[PDB]
């Protein structure tokens, strides 16, 4: 037998998600608290969304790591889906930095080395996750990473790729200049991301797409001068032009300045 | 309350979810749309 929705007592709800509320929800038999995404399967049709919604389910279905949002299971009735997911307690990451403005070394660095750390797991399974940005990111229960929505993710086994996807500050040059890209995509995004939490801006922001598309593929990177050196190095690192010199996601976790701010901690496993 | 005290006591015993969850047979991707 699976799940239905009388397995479980609703709680509360958590906020809108992509295509679909989100809601606090025990299950009953396990009393086991979870998220739970409910989308509606004509809304989800009538929008064209069905093969879109099916690749993000069949990806990040067979996840499993501490720093990427856990899908336990997932069932449907009559007139919706839905999603059993992980609950993330702290929320919102992109929230903790638009109410902190930017963040510090320590809570950057832990959050990079979570973020190579996933990203390592999805790469060794040919998985690309195209869109890391705040936004798709939530925190455990001890503030810990979550990568959370996979929307523009692609198992990617061998032929490189050619959609221009993401979002705009995120895009490495690759993308704007129309060549295909590889999995190297996401090691740029993780340089704008580490930037932005730093400096609570993305590094090439500016008031048009054009002049931004040209402030990436000159990469022109500034640095503001309350940054460590380390940091610095480490940006600078993986914001590279040519996707092959991009530091390693190994290389970010091994990188000394990860090391020394990182505070990460290991949520307990079963057993 | 003690939603929050229950949310502290899943982080630190966690169940067997690949077991408890990962065993249950779901719908095909086919039959969802
Ligand atoms: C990112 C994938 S999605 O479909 O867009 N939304 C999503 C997916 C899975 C989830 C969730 C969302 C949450 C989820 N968790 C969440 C956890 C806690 C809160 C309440 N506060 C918010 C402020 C910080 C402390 C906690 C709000 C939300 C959520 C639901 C809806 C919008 C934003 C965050 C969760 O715990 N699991």
């Amino acid at each position: 037998r699976k799940f239905t929705i009388d397995d479980f007592d609703i709680v509360r709800p958590l906020g809108k998600g992509k295509f679909g509320n989100v809601y606090l929800a025990r299950e009953k038999q396990n009393k086991f608290i979870m998220a739970l995404k409910v989308l509606f399967k004509s809304q989800l049709e009538k929008e064209g969304v069905e093969h879109q919604l099916r690749r993000e389910i069949e990806i990040q279905s067979h996840l499993r790591h501490p720093n990427i949002l856990r899908m336990y299971n997932y069932f449907h009735d009559r007139k919706r889906i839905y999603l059993m997911l992980e609950f993330a307690p702290r929320g919102e990451l992109y929230k903790e930095l638009q109410k902190h403005g930017r963040f510090d070394e320590q809570r950057s660095a832990t959050f990079m080395e979570e973020l190579a750390d996933a990203l390592h797991y999805c790469h060794e399974r040919k998985v690309i996750h195209r869109d890391i940005k705040p936004e798709n990111l939530l925190m455990g229960y001890k503030g810990e990473l979550k990568i959370a929505d996979f929307g523009w993710s692609v198992h990617a086994p061998s032929l490189r790729r050619r959609t221009m996807c993401g979002t705009l500050d995120y895009l490495p040059p690759e993308m704007i200049e129309g060549k295909t890209h590889d999995e190297k995509v996401d090691l740029w995004c993780a340089g704008v991301l580490c930037y932005e939490f730093l400096v609570g801006m993305p590094p090439f922001d500016s008031p048009s797409h054009t002049e931004t598309h040209r402030r990436i593929v000159n990469v022109d990177l500034k640095f503001p001068p309350f940054l460590s050196d380390g940091s610095k190095d480490l940006i600078s690192k993986l914001l590279r032009y040519h996707p092959p010199q991009r530091l390693p996601l190994k290389g970010v976790m091994e990188h000394p300045w990860v090391k020394a701010n990182s505070r990460r901690v290991l949520p307990p496993v079963y057993q | 309350n003690l939603l929050t005290q229950a949310i502290r006591q899943q982080y630190y015993k966690p169940i067997d979810v690949d077991r408890m969850y990962g065993t249950i047979d779901s719908p095909k991707l086919e039959e969802l749309f």
